[PDB]
């Protein structure tokens, strides 16, 4: 089953709806962005290794392009992921609000009144 | 010495008999004691007093930490994690303090047994009696909790014990 595939008002191939602009963008020092850059650096190192070039210093322009492309894609990927989780939270809260009889607020007893069984260890 | 409280670590008044020699032979223990005092104890006291003069020139203090009383596990709601956390920390501190209380009573018992000599079975009745009560209370409080103990399990154990006591008291009243 597709949980949000057909959410009302969804544009077919948008990848980034306008409402997503209401969310704080990921910081450029995001640890996930740094991991994307690390993935790009590893791709560049492996590129040098397969081509039989000096692994660490063969092509700095090519390694830079690897890092830059990975970071550039990761930024928008993170934006979409954060927006999608925000949508999930928004819908879940709205549905709980609109169905009070399904999520009844329960007055909670204290541990002085609850009777828990005791199982001795011996 | 003023290091420790004499009310929590008591001892009898230390009756020591006066030396009453009967023979005219010299006492080797007295000669050896004089030699020990003149050759061993005096340099030790001199060094100690030098160390104490050096200490008195620098004086600083450390403070025993005081902890506030917080609500216990009985007042906490079922899923209120913060009150449960504070109650559990306070319960753990109280458990440690109770362990050290039992330790103090056990030290009293051991010291009495050593001090009284061959009459310990009679002259240590008070210490044995105090240890029996403290041991019974500690066993009632923390026995059988096992690894992974907590304030919740202690509360459940106490509630089970009070239910047993209430049933036993209701049984007696019907006679
Ligand atoms: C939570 C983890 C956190 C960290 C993650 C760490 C994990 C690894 C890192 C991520 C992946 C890295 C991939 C890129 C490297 C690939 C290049 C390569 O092959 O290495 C050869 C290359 C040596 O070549 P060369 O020195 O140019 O000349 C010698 C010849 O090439 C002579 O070479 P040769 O080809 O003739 O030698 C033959 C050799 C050639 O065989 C190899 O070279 C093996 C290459 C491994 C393939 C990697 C697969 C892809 C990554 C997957 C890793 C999985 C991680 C999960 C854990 C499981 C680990 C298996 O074949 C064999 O010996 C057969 C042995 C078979 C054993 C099987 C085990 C192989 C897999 C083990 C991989 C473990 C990591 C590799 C470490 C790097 C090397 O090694 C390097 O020099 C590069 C290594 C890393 C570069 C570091 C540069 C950074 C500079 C410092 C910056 C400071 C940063 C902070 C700034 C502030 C400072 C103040
Ligand atoms: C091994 C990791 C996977 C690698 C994947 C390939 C990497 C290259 C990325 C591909 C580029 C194209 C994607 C972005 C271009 C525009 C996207 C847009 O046009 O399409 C949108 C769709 O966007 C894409 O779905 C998002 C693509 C992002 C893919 C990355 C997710 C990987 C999973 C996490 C693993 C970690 C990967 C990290 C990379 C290093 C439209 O959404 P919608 O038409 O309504 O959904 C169609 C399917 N439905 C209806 C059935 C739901």
């Amino acid at each position: 089953m597709t949980m949000m595939s057909g959410r009302p008002g969804r544009v077919p191939l948008q990848f980034l709806p306008n409402e997503a602009r209401s969310l704080p963008p990921p910081k450029l020092t995001d640890p996930r962005l740094v991991y994307m850059g690390f993935l790009g650096y590893c791709s560049g190192l492996i590129d040098n290794a397969i081509r039989r070039r000096p692994v660490v210093s063969a092509g700095l322009h090519r390694q830079l392009l690897y890092v830059t492309s990975f970071v550039f894609f990761g930024y928008y990927l993170l934006k979409r992921q954060d927006y999608m989780y925000a949508l999930r939270d928004h819908d879940m809260f709205a549905y709980v609000k609109s169905h009070p009889e399904d999520f009844p607020e329960k007055d909670k007893k204290t541990y002085g009144e609850i009777l828990e069984e005791f199982h001795p260890v011996r | 010495p003023d290091s420790w409280d004499k009310d929590v670590y008591p001892e009898p008044p230390r009756r020591t008999p006066a030396p009453a020699p009967q023979t005219s032979l010299p006492n080797p223990v007295t000669y050896l004691t004089k030699i020990f005092d003149l050759l061993v104890d005096r340099p030790v006291t001199l060094a100690r007093e030098f160390i104490e003069q050096q200490h008195a020139k620098n004086r600083y203090y450390y403070y025993h930490r005081e902890f506030r009383r917080v609500p216990d596990i009985t007042e906490c709601e079922e899923k209120d994690i913060l009150c449960m956390f504070e109650a559990e920390m306070q319960w753990r501190r109280d458990y440690k303090v109770d362990q050290e209380i039992v330790n103090i009573i056990q030290e009293r018992l051991k010291a009495c047994q050593q001090r009284e000599g061959e009459s310990y079975r009679q002259n240590c009745a008070k210490e044995l009696e105090q240890f029996t009560q403290v041991s019974k209370a500690f066993q009632d409080r923390y026995s059988d909790l096992g690894a992974h103990y907590s304030a919740r399990k202690c509360l459940a154990k106490q509630k089970q014990r009070m239910l047993a006591e209430r049933k036993a008291a209701k049984e007696a009243a019907a006679a």
